[PDB]
């Protein structure tokens, strides 16, 4: 996260860290949607152009973290993956369309002060909140700069949703309905963005109707970090809810 | 840069 | 786990559950053209 700030303790208790077993490295962000399911970006696991194709056994999921590098004794929980599911129509060849993936944990994790699931949006919640100008929140342990450092602790930044036309005019990539962009305009004199290591993380919003936190997006792609005239693109969680239900019902929950 | 995690996990 | 997400979903133990606010949540709420 570029231009963010240190998160408070327990501020994003659904935040998950995707961790490479060996070498030991932070792969990506992710989110806890129930006691046994993690939500992330498909590109975190599979990306042929870079020779990226992770498997269940390659990774570890770390939950309830604050500190990026420390092993948080008696606080954090580490889990093993039982199965990975990528959207059947994820488009890695062209534009990262449907950049979404589910991970079923080997065993259910127990909730605590630092570990708690986020809600998935309903049609009406999506309808009400997903509007240009409304702000959402991104979190993660990714880089602080496009070409610096690395944070010590989880970072946080709040960003506004942008109008589809502005989104489209900012890039040469073909934008789908399964995506949305967010960030400040160069004009706005307020910055911030996701960056390397933040991929897969949550873009969340708080309902003013019921006071709950909803995940509306997944950190997907962007051209550089915090560039003027550029925005961040996120996977549109709601548009894909059906696929999520399906998978969860047909295989566990 | 990562601190060693517990072996039970690897 | 699903629609609306969970049951206890989206209510933080250290915040909503104790009626405490985080340092920047107001900003979000204010953009929705002022929260609940
Ligand atoms: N603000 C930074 C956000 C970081 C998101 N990470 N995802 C990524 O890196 C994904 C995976 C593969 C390409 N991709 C991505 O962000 O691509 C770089 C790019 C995109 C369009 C045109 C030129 C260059
Ligand atoms: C990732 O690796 C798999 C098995 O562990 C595959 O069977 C699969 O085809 C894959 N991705 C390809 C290369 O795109």
């Amino acid at each position: 996260i570029v231009e963010g700030s240190d998160a408070e303790i327990g501020m994003s208790p659904w935040q998950v860290m995707l961790f490479r077993k060996s070498p030991q490295e932070l792969l990506c962000g992710a989110s806890l949607i129930s006691d046994r399911w993690v939500l992330t970006a498909a590109h975190c696991l599979l990306y042929p152009p870079w020779d990226k194709n992770f498997t269940e056994n390659d990774l570890l999921v770390r939950i309830g973290k604050h500190s990026r590098t420390r092993y948080e004794r008696n606080i954090e929980k580490i889990s093993m993956l039982e199965k990975i599911y990528i959207h059947p129509r994820y488009n890695w060849r062209e534009n990262l369309d449907r950049d979404i993936a589910l991970m079923k944990l080997k065993k259910p994790v127990a909730f605590s002060d630092y570990i708690h699931p986020v809600c998935l949006p309903d049609r009406e919640t999506a309808a009400s909140l997903l509007q240009a100008g409304y702000k959402g929140r991104v979190t993660g342990w990714g880089n602080l700069k496009e070409t610096w450092g690395q944070p010590s602790v989880l970072q946080v930044v709040n960003l506004p949703i942008v109008e589809r036309p502005v989104c489209k005019d900012s890039t040469r990539i073909r934008i789908t309905d399964n995506m949305f962009c967010a960030g400040y305009k160069p004009d706005e004199g307020k910055r911030g963005d996701a960056c390397e290591g933040d991929s897969g993380g949550p873009f969340v919003m708080k309902s003013p109707f019921n006071n709950r936190w909803y995940q509306m997006g997944i950190v997907s792609w962007g051209e550089g970090c915090d560039r003027d005239g550029k925005y961040g693109f996120y996977t549109h969680v709601f548009r894909l809810k059906k696929w999520i239900q399906k998978v969860i019902d047909q295989f566990g929950e | 840069d990562f601190e060693e995690i517990p072996e039970e996990y690897l | 786990t699903f629609g609306s997400g969970e049951a206890d979903c989206g209510l933080r133990p250290l915040f909503e559950k104790k009626s405490l606010e985080d340092k920047t949540e107001r900003e979000l709420l204010e953009s929705y053209i002022d929260g609940r």
